[PDB]
RNA sequence: CGAAGGUGUGCUGUGAGGCAUGCUGGAGGUAUCAGAAGUGCGAAUGCUGACAUAAGUAACGAUAAAGCGGGUGAAAAGCCC
């Protein structure tokens, strides 16, 4: 709506962030996001910050209700692949891509 | 610039440039470089004035 | 300024009460003879001009067991109020009622310090009020619910002062000094001398009226210039700003480091000069043998057993007292060190110790700005223009006191009209401690 | 504790104290032995009078000191990076099969 | 230059003429038992300072010039003018007060000190 | 004369700030940035003719500058020399040394 | 008072393609006829840039093992003590 929050351009395996997007999708706020703070992966506590910021924007500034706020759509789209080298072996080198993501949270009405 | 140069005289100008350089720029540039009398406009002058005197000497042996 | 934050519920409906109930504060000091009426806000004898005569000393305003002077009893009550506000905050985290709680703690300590200062306010009225009914001052009749005289004389005089005192420590939410002093300015000014503003005698300068009024306007003017710090660090010049971009290029320019810097020297007293000149001339003359004060009435000067020897000794002492004292135990400059770890990169970081014997000698030799402030506002009624034996040709305690509220008006409003403060650039830096 | 605070009390007290000590003596002294009533006129007044006779001497100011300071220059985390191409494929292979 | 010395110029003009004149002032040129020895004392002190000139005594300038001169320098640096305009609204208020007061104190005096 | 004004052009800034440059003036020596003259003898004779400072051993050391590691082209700060001039008399209190 | 291009759509010619039009877009583009081309791309172990695939796979650089308690900090198996 106008309550959203998003993140762009930070190193992280984007596929792993993709898994936890689905997990909490459409399951509202602070009642299925508590999962994240008590489970595996640092991808969990990475999308947690994006969630609780959207919430804080539907509270302070625009809106005033966070118990009438549901995390409707949450996904994450492939970011940049920042080229780098690994000297692989035998004078032959092969590219390492430094995977990145653009985390996209879209909270709306509950 | 103009009248400055023109009124210079050999004997005179010789002893005047010693004053210019030493103890009117010598002090200044040291003080200024430590922030204890740093005034940037004063740095621009004196420097580009002591220069002038030496010009006349190697050009025509003073004015 | 006058503010409200008074105890019990609300603070914005305590503001409603405040202006209306200031009528009640004026009324009970003036009238109602049950807890006295004399000597706190109420003059019992009409009009104004000296009531002690036949001495050079009596020109200043003299006396004769206790003294002939306009209301605001003793000296003890008001002076100790600001001192113990300062003292308990700085010295005592233990056996104090604040540990410094911000703005809330400024008002908190004032309440407790009033009780601590109430004891001091007692002491002078013990001597005054046993002598008092045998000379002017006796009220019109006190009904007296008591049946004593021993505590009874003491109580009546104190209580009148106490009403003014209570409200005066209530307004001190924003908690600065030079607050106490303003309340105290009002009483002395109101009584003392406009009936003839400078006594005339058809002479060189005493020959016209409303002379005194002109003099006061410069005296404020000095105090407002006083708050200006002194500044100047290494500072360099401003060359750069910077822009936001993802690659940088240039940053850094001006930087200010405080060893402490001059904080102004003459600061704090507000009646100081006038009494210094007065005492050693008098004590030699006629509490000993000899003579010598101000004399004549012309521009033949005189003014020779006082004036600038008052300055050197006392002046130097007081100003160094600021710097030195505090520096040994608990000082602003401690503040500087903490607040400037974020300073690091360019102006210095860990060295031996930040500053040393440099700051020491600095504050020492100085003394000149201590001379300037102290002499300029007080010299004005000391010389005036002549040497006449009418008031304001040595002594000027009356015109010293007034200036304080006058300064306030422009300064205080800027702080009030926003929830101000400043700074935001850090969160406590990460420590790398080695070497 | 603070020693500056101790001075502050001392100065304020001192200025007042000298006036008060002096004042009690101060009158105009002399121990005149009274001409008594042999007619004449007695008493005096001044034009107005400076209140009734009770001690008022008054003072005080502030805890003192003034400050100003400057703040500028904060906040950049910025990147800049580079890379270049390469080639390499070595020999060390004999292709015959016996 | 002017940062390495100051005092000398103003001494000379006064020295040449003033001393003789000083005796005369307020109609005295006459022995009260002698006088006129005042001329010697006036001259004598100027001698002392002049002959000790190098970094000249009283305050001096070997190392002691840097002391005083650089605690003077930052203090008088700041701009007086900027403050002055702001100040002069407080100034005019002050003047009014010190003629005003007398009426109010006289008023309260009358209606007090009398109680039944 | 013994030397010209251009052999007395040798100082353009002292060093009087931070570690081993406040510490090593109070405790010992004196230190100043000495242009890029590449001499030791004329720096001894600099503080003789100008000033009135007396010295012990004069120590010369080349300073190769230091990196500015954000590029554009070459970067880096320019060369200069540091010299521990070393007091034997003077005992100067900073921005004094002599001058008559 | 909305060009080119981009992107959807309709119509039309045997076709190469053309025309119209919504949206995006925010400025220039060009009936008609003739002349001239670095004139049409999918492959050349083509060339260049970008982004895939295998894959969240192999590996994470010595078999000289590390564990605990405080400290800092947003967070300590790795840092400091
Ligand atoms: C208007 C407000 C005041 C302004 C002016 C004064 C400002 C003073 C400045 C700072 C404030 C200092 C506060 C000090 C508080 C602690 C005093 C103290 O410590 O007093 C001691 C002495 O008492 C004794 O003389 C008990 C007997 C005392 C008899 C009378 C003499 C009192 C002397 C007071 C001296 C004050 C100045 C010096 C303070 C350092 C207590 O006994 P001790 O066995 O030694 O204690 C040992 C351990 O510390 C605790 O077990
Ligand atoms: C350099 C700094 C100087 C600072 C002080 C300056 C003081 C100036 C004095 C007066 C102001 C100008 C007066 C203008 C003329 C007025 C009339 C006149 O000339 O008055 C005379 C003034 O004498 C008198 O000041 C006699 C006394 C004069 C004493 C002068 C002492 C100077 C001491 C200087 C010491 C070194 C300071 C160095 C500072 C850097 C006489 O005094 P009257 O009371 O008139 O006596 C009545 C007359 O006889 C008949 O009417
Ligand atoms: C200088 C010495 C060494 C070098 C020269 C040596 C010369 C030979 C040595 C001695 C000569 C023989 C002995 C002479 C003794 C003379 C004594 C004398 O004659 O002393 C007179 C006062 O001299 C006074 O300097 C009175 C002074 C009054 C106070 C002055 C205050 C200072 C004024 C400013 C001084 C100059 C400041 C600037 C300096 C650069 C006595 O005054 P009477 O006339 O009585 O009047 C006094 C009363 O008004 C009425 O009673
Ligand atoms: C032949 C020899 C004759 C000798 C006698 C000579 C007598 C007349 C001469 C001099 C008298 C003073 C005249 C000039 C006054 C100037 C006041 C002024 O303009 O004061 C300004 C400051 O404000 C301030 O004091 C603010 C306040 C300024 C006004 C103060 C007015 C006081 C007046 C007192 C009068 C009392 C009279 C008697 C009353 C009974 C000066 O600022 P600047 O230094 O320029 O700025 C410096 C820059 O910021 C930084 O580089
Ligand atoms: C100025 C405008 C007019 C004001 C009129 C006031 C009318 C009453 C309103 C409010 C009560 C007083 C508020 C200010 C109290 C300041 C002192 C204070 O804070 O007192 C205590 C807190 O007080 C409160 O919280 C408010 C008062 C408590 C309730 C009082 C109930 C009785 C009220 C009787 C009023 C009678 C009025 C009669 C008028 C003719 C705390 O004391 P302490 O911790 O500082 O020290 C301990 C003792 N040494
Ligand atoms: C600026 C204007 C002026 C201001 C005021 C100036 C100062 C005041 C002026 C003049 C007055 C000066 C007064 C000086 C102090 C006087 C002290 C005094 O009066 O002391 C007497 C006070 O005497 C009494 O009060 C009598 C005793 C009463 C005791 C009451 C309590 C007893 C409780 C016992 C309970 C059981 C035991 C408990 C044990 C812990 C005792 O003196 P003395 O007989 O020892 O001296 C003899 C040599 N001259
Ligand atoms: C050591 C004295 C310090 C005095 C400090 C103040 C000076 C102020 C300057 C000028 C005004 C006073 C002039 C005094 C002239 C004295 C003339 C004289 O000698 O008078 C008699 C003597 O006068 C004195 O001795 C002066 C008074 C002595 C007692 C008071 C001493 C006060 C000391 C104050 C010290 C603290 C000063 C602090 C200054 C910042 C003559 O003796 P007699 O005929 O009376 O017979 C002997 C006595 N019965
Ligand atoms: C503020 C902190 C510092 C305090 C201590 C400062 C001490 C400074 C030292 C010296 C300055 C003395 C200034 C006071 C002079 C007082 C003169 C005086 O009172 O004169 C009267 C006479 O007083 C005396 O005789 C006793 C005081 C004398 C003090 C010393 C005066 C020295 C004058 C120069 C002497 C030259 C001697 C020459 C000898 C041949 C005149 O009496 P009258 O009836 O004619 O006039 C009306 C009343 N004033
Ligand atoms: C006030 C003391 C403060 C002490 C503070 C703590 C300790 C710090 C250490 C040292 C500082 C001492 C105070 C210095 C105050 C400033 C003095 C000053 O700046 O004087 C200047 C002006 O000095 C003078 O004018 C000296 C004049 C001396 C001769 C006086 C002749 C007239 C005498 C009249 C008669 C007096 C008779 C008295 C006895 C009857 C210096 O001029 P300049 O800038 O050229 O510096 C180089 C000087 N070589
Ligand atoms: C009515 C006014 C009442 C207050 C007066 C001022 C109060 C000032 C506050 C405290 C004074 C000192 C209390 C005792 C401190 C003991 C511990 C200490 O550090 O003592 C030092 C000694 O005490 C001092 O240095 C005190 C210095 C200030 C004293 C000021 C005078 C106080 C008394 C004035 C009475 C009235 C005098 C009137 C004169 C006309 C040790 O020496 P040091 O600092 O060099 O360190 C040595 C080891 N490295
Ligand atoms: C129980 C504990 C709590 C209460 C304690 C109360 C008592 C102690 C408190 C305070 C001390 C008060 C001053 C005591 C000494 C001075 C008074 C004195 O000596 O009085 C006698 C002398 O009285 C006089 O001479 C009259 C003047 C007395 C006040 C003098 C004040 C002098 C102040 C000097 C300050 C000096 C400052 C120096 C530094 C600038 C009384 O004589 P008498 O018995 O014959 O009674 C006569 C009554 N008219
Ligand atoms: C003890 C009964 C008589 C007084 C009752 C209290 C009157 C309060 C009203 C007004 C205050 C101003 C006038 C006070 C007159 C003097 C009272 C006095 O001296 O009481 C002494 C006794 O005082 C004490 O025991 C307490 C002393 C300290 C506290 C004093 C507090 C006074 C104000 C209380 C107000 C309470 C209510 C406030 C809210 C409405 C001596 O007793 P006595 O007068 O009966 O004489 C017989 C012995 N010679």
């Amino acid at each position: 709506m106008e309550t959203i929050a998003k993140h762009r351009h930070a190193r992280s395996s984007a596929q792993k962030v993709r898994l936890v997007a689905d997990l909490i999708r459409g399951k509202k706020v602070s009642q299925a996001l508590d999962i994240l703070t008590y489970t595996n992966k640092k991808a969990a506590v990475l999308v947690k910050k994006v969630l609780e910021s959207a919430i804080a924007n539907a509270e302070h500034n625009d809106g005033a209700d966070i118990d009438d706020l549901k995390v409707t759509k949450i996904f994450v789209d492939e970011g940049p692949s920042m080229k780098r080298i690994m000297p692989r072996a035998k004078g032959r080198a092969d590219r390492i891509l430094k995977r990145t993501s653009h985390i996209t949270v879209v909270v709306s009405d509950r | 610039m103009k009248a400055k140069e023109l009124r210079e005289k050999s004997v005179e100008e010789l002893n005047t440039e010693l004053l210019n350089l030493l103890r009117e720029q010598f002090n200044l540039r040291m003080q200024a470089a430590s922030g204890q009398l740093q005034q940037s406009h004063l740095l621009k002058q004196v420097r580009r004035d002591v220069a002038r005197v030496k010009t006349l000497l190697n050009e025509k042996a003073g004015a | 300024d006058f503010q409200s934050a008074k105890g019990g519920l609300g603070e914005l409906k305590r503001r409603l009460l405040f202006v209306i109930g200031a009528l009640i504060v004026f009324r009970i000091g003036s009238f109602i003879p049950i807890p006295g009426i004399d000597a706190a806000v109420l003059a019992k004898l009409l009009e104004q001009q000296r009531g002690t005569i036949i001495e050079m000393f009596n020109m200043f305003s003299g006396g004769a067991l206790s003294r002939a002077s306009i209301f605001a009893l003793g000296i003890m009550p008001y002076i100790s109020a600001s001192i113990i506000i300062q003292l308990l905050t700085v010295v005592h985290p233990t056996l104090a009622e604040i540990k410094k709680e911000g703005e809330s703690g400024r008002r908190k300590i004032s309440q407790y310090t009033r009780y601590g200062t109430l004891v001091l306010a007692i002491f002078q009225s013990i001597g005054i009020a046993t002598g008092l009914p045998n000379m002017p001052g006796m009220q019109g009749l006190v009904i007296n619910p008591g049946f004593a005289f021993y505590f009874t004389a003491v109580v009546s005089l104190v209580t009148g002062t106490m009403f003014l005192m209570w409200l005066g420590e209530q307004i001190t939410e924003r908690g600065i000094g030079n607050g106490i002093s303003i309340i105290i300015f009002a009483g002395i000014v109101a009584g003392l001398p406009p009936a003839i503003a400078h006594t005339i005698e058809q002479a060189r300068q005493g020959d016209l009226h409303f002379l005194v009024l002109l003099l006061v306007a410069v005296l404020v003017f000095a105090v407002t210039f006083f708050v200006v710090f002194v500044e100047r660090g290494q500072r360099r010049i401003v060359v750069n700003y910077a822009k936001r971009q993802q690659g940088r290029r240039v940053y850094a320019a001006q930087s200010t480091h405080l060893p402490l810097k001059v904080n102004m020297a003459g600061v704090i007293p507000a009646i100081f000069a006038s009494s210094i000149i007065l005492f050693p001339a008098t004590i030699a003359s006629w509490f000993g043998g000899g003579t010598g004060w101000n004399w004549l009435t012309t521009i033949s000067l005189y003014l020779q057993p006082g004036q600038p020897l008052y300055v050197l000794l006392y002046a130097s002492a007081i100003i160094f007292f600021c710097f030195f004292y505090t520096a040994l135990v608990f000082n602003p400059r401690e503040t500087a060190d903490n607040l400037k770890k974020s300073g690091a990169f360019v102006p210095g970081i860990r060295p031996g110790e930040q500053t040393a014997k440099y700051i020491d000698k600095v504050m020492t030799r100085l003394t000149l700005v201590g001379a300037l402030y102290i002499t300029f506002i007080c010299l004005i009624p000391e010389f005036m223009r002549d040497a006449m034996k009418v008031p304001f040709y040595f002594g000027g305690t009356s015109l010293l006191i007034v200036v304080v509220v006058i300064m306030d008006f422009m300064a205080q409003v800027q702080t009030l009209m926003m929830s101000s403060q400043y700074e935001s650039a850090l969160k406590k830096a990460n420590l790398k401690g080695y070497g | 504790g603070t020693r500056l605070a101790g001075i502050l009390f001392l100065l304020t007290v001192l200025t007042t104290v000298l006036v008060s000590g002096w004042v009690v003596l101060g009158w105009m002294e002399d121990a005149q032995r009274l001409p008594l009533s042999k007619l004449v006129l007695t008493g005096e007044r001044h034009y107005t009078r400076n209140d009734d006779i009770r001690q008022s001497i008054l003072a005080l100011g502030e805890p003192g000191t003034f400050m100003t300071q400057d703040v500028n220059i904060i906040q950049t985390q910025i990147e800049q990076r580079l890379q270049h191409a390469r080639l390499d494929k070595p020999g060390a292979r004999h292709p015959c099969w016996p | 230059r002017g940062l390495e010395a100051m005092k000398w110029v103003v001494v000379v003009a006064l020295l040449l003429v003033a001393i003789v004149g000083n005796y005369l002032y307020r109609d005295i040129m006459l022995p009260l038992r002698a006088l006129a020895v005042v001329i010697l004392i006036a001259a004598a002190g100027g001698v002392a300072l002049l002959t000790t000139k190098g970094k000249a005594t009283v305050a001096f300038a070997r190392e002691a010039r840097t002391e005083v001169r650089k605690v003077i320098w930052p203090t008088r640096q700041e701009t007086l003018h900027t403050t002055l305009i702001v100040a002069a609204v407080t100034a005019v208020m002050s003047l009014i007060l010190w003629g005003l007061d007398g009426i109010l104190v006289r008023l309260v005096s009358f209606i007090t000190g009398l109680r039944f | 004369m013994i030397r010209e004004e251009r052999l007395l052009k040798v100082l353009r800034a002292p060093h009087v700030s931070e570690k081993a440059s406040t510490a090593m003036e109070k405790s010992n020596t004196i230190v100043l940035k000495v242009a890029k003259d590449a001499t030791k003898a004329e720096i001894k004779a600099a503080v003789q003719k100008l000033f009135e400072v007396e010295v012990e051993v004069v120590n010369t050391l080349v300073v190769k500058g230091k990196v500015k590691r954000h590029g554009q082209r070459i970067g880096r700060r320019s060369d200069w020399k540091k010299a521990y001039v070393t007091l034997k008399e003077g005992q100067n209190l900073d921005f004094v040394g002599g001058a008559e």
